[PDB]
């Protein structure tokens, strides 16, 4: 800059920056579950 | 929907001032609506008419039900799953710790089990960083 216009640049300093890595959880099946039938119920009502 | 039970419930409520409709007579029968039906409440005069419909679907399930679970043996530093013990290949393989070139990452030592399945509960990652002349140098702390 001084080579061109005798004026020098203001100094810029970027300090140390902390960057966060959010936690991640991966689930792999350790077994299967088949729900056992216990009861099935259906109710229909018409009210007039 | 959950592990224990499933609920599907829908209800429809309608309200309408259909009083005038109820105020009708039948010349073919020569009878009134309320009279012919023989109903007065909401029919003789005609009232604010409601229609109510309910549908309830409910099913019961066991959260544990009929479950097939892999056999797992858990230790402080490892898990052991006794899979098929085939003798065709080498029983074990030991992996020494390795220093990755140009960085400080230390690969933790591990023992690989073929007859069983051996997992190590926690794996340790050594810290490492980039070496640059005044550039932003990322320094990585250890993570387990």
């Amino acid at each position: 800059a001084n080579k061109i216009a005798d004026f020098e640049l203001p100094t810029i300093i970027v300090p140390e920056q902390t960057i966060e890595i959010p936690s991640i959880k991966f689930s792999v099946p350790a077994g299967i579950v088949i729900p056992s039938f216990q009861a099935l119920t259906a109710r229909f009502e018409v009210d007039s | 929907n959950d592990q224990e039970k499933a609920h599907l419930d829908i209800a429809g409520s309608l309200e309408g001032h259909l009083r005038f409709l109820k105020n009708i007579i039948l010349p073919v029968y020569d009878k009134s609506l309320w009279d012919f039906l023989k109903l007065d409440v909401t029919t003789s005069i005609g009232r604010r008419q409601h229609l109510r419909v309910s549908t309830a679907f409910v099913y019961t399930k066991n959260p544990n039900g009929y479950s097939f679970s892999i056999p797992v043996k858990v230790l402080a530093d490892k898990f052991i799953i006794p899979g098929l013990k085939l003798n065709d290949l080498n029983s074990v393989l030991v992996m020494p710790t390795f220093h990755v070139p140009f960085t400080d990452l230390q690969v933790p030592s591990c023992k690989l089990d073929f007859r069983e399945i051996q997992i190590y509960k926690k794996l340790r990652t050594s810290s490492f960083a980039l070496n640059l002349p005044t550039l932003p140098e990322v320094k990585f702390p250890e993570v387990d």
